């Protein structure tokens, strides 16, 4: 669904 | 003919390798101790260590030359597909032939949930491509590539990947024919996609064994929000 700690993690 | 933007690339993932890749193992005493004695007692352990090196692989993501360009989605499909691949990969350059707490074996990924329907191949991969003797140059162009797939699933610039992926696999076949000596370059190119070939089948059993896991709230209860969101939840 979403990725936010990936997101985060990729600026 | 190695060309000068070719060294650069080489320059760059040979650092962005080094920053994102501790050989000294310094940080494992920050993860959950891992428990030998033992159904799942180590699924703490390598669970985090999963989730750091994920960390750390989203850290060399983003220092691939052209990466920065792809939109945050496909970057982000490109990490969640390729994440247990490049673990994978990069764990090759800990794995031996031949601290002891940090060395892992068959029964240790055992007790982490996992059958020898994975881990056979996994040490079959690890045994193949560490006969390969990889420079560490194809070592970092070879996880770069695989990061960089136009085929992952979700992908939708689609041919920006590619163009992406195209200067990075011509900056390995170019660097083998010019830096790596007969015998040892003999098809090497052809072994390391093959490799990379291998990894997809890894990819898919893994996760067939993580959704088993994962099932049951009191093993997705034992690993880290990070790989709930990548490897799925
Ligand atoms: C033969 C494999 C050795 C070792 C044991 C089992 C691991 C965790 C594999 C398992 C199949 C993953 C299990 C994860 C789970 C969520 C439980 O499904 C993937 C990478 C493997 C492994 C990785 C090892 C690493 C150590 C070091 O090379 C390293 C980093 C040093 O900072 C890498 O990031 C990870």
């Amino acid at each position: 669904k979403n990725h936010p700690m990936l997101m985060n993690l990729l600026k | 003919k190695l060309s000068e933007e070719q060294q650069h690339i080489i320059a760059i993932l040979l650092d962005a390798h080094h920053k994102t890749y501790d050989p000294t193992y310094a940080d494992f005493r920050d993860f959950r101790p891992p428990v030998r004695m033992s159904p799942l007692s180590m699924l703490p352990h390598l669970a985090d260590l999963v989730s750091y090196s994920i960390q750390k692989v989203i850290g060399f993501a983003k220092m691939i030359p052209g990466f920065r360009d792809l939109t945050s989605d496909d970057q982000i499909v490109l990490l969640k597909s390729s994440a247990i691949e490049v673990i994978m990969l990069r764990s090759n350059q800990s794995f031996t032939m031949d601290s002891q707490d940090y060395k892992y074996d068959v029964t240790d990924v055992s007790k982490a949930g996992h059958t020898l329907e994975l881990i056979e191949p996994l040490i079959k991969f690890q045994v193949g491509l560490k006969k390969l003797n990889l420079h560490e140059e194809e070592h970092v162009l070879l996880m770069a590539i695989c990061i960089v797939s136009p085929d992952r699933p979700g992908v939708q610039d689609a041919k920006l990947v590619e163009a992406i992926q195209d200067r990075l696999s011509n900056t390995l076949q170019t660097y083998i024919r010019c830096r790596h000596p007969p015998p040892g370059s003999h098809q090497l190119y052809a072994k390391m996609i093959q490799k990379l070939a291998d990894l997809r089948s890894l990819n898919e059993e893994h996760s067939k064994q993580y959704r088993s896991l994962s099932f049951q709230p009191e093993n997705s209860m034992k690993l880290t929000p990070l790989v709930l969101e990548v490897f799925g939840n």
